[PDB]
């Protein structure tokens, strides 16, 4: 009710305040799902988001406030989805014991991306994905395993068929064993490159020279290319991976540097 | 079961909430 033009008010000067695009959409979604949700202690918890939010100037804190607004009023009250209210449990928790920004970054991300895609199989593979990472304490391996949660989940909400979805499913298979042995954070962004060519359909060329090992992607379009490159970067900011991107045409060239 | 999970939602997230607020 009274929370919820609140809400607005206080999303809208998040947006005038920041110049982030990505706060910026958070805050827009956050107001909107608010105003869907009749629950008072969900708008409370955003509401309570938000304001902490607009105390803040850091924005990789803001995000996160946001990206706790996002999940709660995706999936925290009665009426909602039982399996979509544990894998929201799954991810606060994951959050809440843990120091490491990128794990409270990626852990909110891959449940909110799983929860929009009513996919299924991505739906299972997060919350496997989520319990696995919290069964463990090695933050390097709760970083990979949270990294190709997201990319599949992204797959999923671009719309992957089942048949290349399944293919992609092989790789975060492939992708969470190799992080278990210790792989180089290099090779498991090239994992994930991987993912995404088998989830869209594509083809890729690996030149390997054991400094430059650039990877060139042919046949996506605008929106394939986003996703794309959505689901590398933000795996190499999770590994803490170097990587150049160049796109031209339906090309996408990726360096994954040491 | 809905309801015992969605109390531990708004519990974790208020407190992870705080725990955000502090941290800088």
């Amino acid at each position: 009710g009274s929370m919820k033009e609140e809400i607005k008010r206080l999303a809208e000067e998040l947006k005038e305040k920041t110049k982030n695009e990505e706060i910026k959409r958070l805050a827009e979604e956050a107001a909107e799902l608010a105003e869907r949700s009749d629950d008072p202690e969900v708008l409370e918890v955003v509401k309570k988001a938000l304001e902490e939010a607009l105390k803040s100037k850091n924005e990789e804190k803001i995000e996160l406030l946001l990206l706790v607004a996002v999940l709660v009023a995706e999936a925290g009250s009665v009426d909602a989805v039982e399996e979509k209210l544990e894998i929201a449990l799954l991810a606060l928790k994951l959050a809440e014991e843990s120091k490491d920004p990128r794990i409270i970054r990626g852990a909110l991300r891959a449940a909110i991306a799983a929860l929009r895609s009513d996919d299924p199989l991505a739906l299972k593979t997060v919350k496997e994905a989520l319990e696995r990472a919290r069964a463990s304490k090695d933050e390097r391996l709760i970083r990979a395993i949270l990294a190709a949660a997201y990319a599949f989940a992204l797959l999923a909400v671009a719309g992957a068929s089942a048949e290349r979805l399944k293919e992609a499913e092989a790789i975060v298979k492939e992708l969470i064993a190799a992080a278990e042995k210790g792989a180089s954070p290099q090779e498991l962004v090239l994992l994930v490159i991987e993912m995404m060519v088998k989830g869209m359909g594509v083809t890729m060329e690996t030149h390997r020279s054991g400094n430059e090992v650039k990877v060139v992607i042919k046949g996506l379009h605008e929106s394939q290319q986003e996703v794309l490159l959505e689901a590398v970067l933000f795996a190499a900011e999770l590994m803490g991976v170097r990587v150049r991107i160049r796109f031209k045409g339906d090309t996408v060239t990726i360096v994954v540097r040491e | 079961r809905k309801k015992e999970l969605a109390k531990e939602v708004i519990e974790t997230a208020k407190k992870l909430i705080e725990k955000l607020a502090k941290e800088e």
